[PDB]
């Protein structure tokens, strides 16, 4: 079996190891963060300060959805948390 | 379809209160939720802005440290803690999803405390008659043209007796149930309203709202009136 | 730490087992709709039976469908494709 | 805006070939693709469907286990690998995002193989023949009932104008697609469907198809060709 907890930690870890190495230049952690943002609708965690400025800074966040503002942001670690504890889909 | 406020009162400088926001007939959880205030002068501020699931919460510097907002996904509800209270947040505090997709607003819950890119709208009052072109400029004092490329200009309207209601979004495009007698025009920092053609239910005050920059401010209004 | 590789097979595993109860049995449903619905996918080949039973729950909410609702993304692939970064 | 299918020849029995169709101007990656064939008598056949990620490939037993579909997204290019090549595959071979939201299609590319070098769905009736500003009405009638567990009716009707690749008209009986003129009108249910046209202009002439999705495989009627008294 596999736990819910230890997935969602380990895709966390997953995303934060990406947005490191893509904000060092590697065009690949790019695409990989570009793919969680587009995704799951996310962009930077808030848990992750100094990694959440340089990344928005890169405009690695398009918002396409975006209609009023770009300035507010949902946090990709909720994102994944919510992905694995059934609550991202609109009952 | 609806969001119901409560929570408001009176209270003295320096106190506290907790206002409360109960959604239904949407997705909550994935509207980005926040809370505007409209001033006893008819102003709107804006307030504080929370994130779908509850992580990224945002403030301008006028309450921050002050208020504290917060959703609780599961019982559908968006809070505004208030503490230290002043005179100048008296206001009627609005619920609202004003960043989201769709534009739903509670109807408003009252405090009464009691012991940046401006944004110009000319005129001020147009007093008109029905079937009359009308025209409201709004200036702002840097462009909202952003990296994006998208200019995040907002036009609202506050019908009397209503809630501020969302009618043009990105300069142009129109909300939804929004007529064509309605058209938005404009770049950098000068943009137009223009309603050919006045009907009854166009009546009220009108806000522009930028979005490009931290933080969100609103243009003081214009008041469309008959005569 | 986190190799691309195990953790997309964790993943496929997770949604395996709760697509599985899912179908035998809940928080396994709001699971699989969710996965469906954020990665826009539905099953997987490697399920068939499975995935054959989703309409019959409608754990696969089309909305998008409407010359047929026979296609589908497979649900390992879009979980591959988030790691491999190729969903954007 | 474009998909664009080369490939074919002629080709001897039991023989091979491999036909490419390059896709430009919409998300290629996310659109579930499908080849679609057109006989020298001007049946509709599907062929086969690919998802946007390549892990789903659906195919009818006619083709099953002869012909592979495939797709490189990086290169934004759908593939059909054919073999055991027959006679009764002698077809024009259309790339299509047939059953996706965007109609698109390519221009055919043909196969030809020669030596010398399921619901059924009824259409009736095989030739219309019309004048000008006259209305017109076909119809079609399926085997089962086309309504789906779902709730859909996932009924299709198709127009190909001469010399042009087929397009969708209307979807799911009576919704009309993007710049359908009103004076068409599809109506029906469960295994009856009508296509009618209040007014018949000079764009409206060609063949029409009817396409049920509700059954694996997929199936066409045989077509109703309007024309000129």
């Amino acid at each position: 079996f596999v736990n819910k907890d230890q997935i969602a930690k380990d895709v966390k870890q997953f995303y934060d190891q990406a947005l490191q190495q893509a904000v060092v230049d590697a065009n690949n952690a790019k695409a990989v963060v570009k793919t969680f943002h587009e995704t799951l609708d996310c962009c930077g965690s808030s848990t992750l300060t100094a990694l959440t400025t340089s990344v928005l800074k890169n405009n690695l966040c398009p918002s396409g959805s975006n209609i009023i503002s770009n300035l507010f942001k949902e946090d990709c670690h909720q994102k994944i948390d919510d992905l694995f504890s059934g609550k991202l889909h609109h009952h | 379809v609806m969001l119901v406020e409560s929570g408001g009162g009176f209270v003295k400088p320096g106190g506290s209160l907790k206002l409360s926001c109960a959604a239904s007939g949407f997705t909550f959880r994935s509207y980005i939720m926040s809370w505007v205030r409209q001033t006893p002068e008819k102003r709107l501020e804006w307030v504080a802005t929370i994130s779908g699931g509850g992580g990224n919460t945002y403030y301008p510097d006028s309450v921050k440290g002050r208020f504290t907002i917060s959703r609780d996904n599961a019982k559908n509800t968006l809070y505004l803690q208030l503490s230290s209270l002043r005179s100048e947040d008296t206001a009627l505090y609005y619920c609202a999803s004003l960043t989201a997709v769709g534009d739903y607003w509670g109807q408003g819950t009252s405090v009464t405390v009691s012991s940046d890119v401006v944004m110009t709208q000319t005129p001020l009052t147009l007093s008109v008659t029905i079937g009359q072109p009308a025209s409201i400029s709004c200036k702002s004092s840097q462009s909202l043209f952003d990296t994006d490329g998208k200019t995040y200009l907002t036009w609202l309207l506050q019908r009397p007796g209503q809630s501020p209601k969302r009618l043009i979004y990105l300069v142009s495009k129109l909300a939804s149930g929004v007529p064509d007698r309605f058209t938005g025009s404009g770049s950098g920092t000068d943009f137009t309203l223009k309603i050919s053609r006045v009907e009854a239910e166009d009546l009220g005050v009108y806000y522009c709202l930028q979005g490009t920059h931290f933080p969100l401010t609103f243009g003081a209004g214009t008041k469309l009136d008959l005569k």
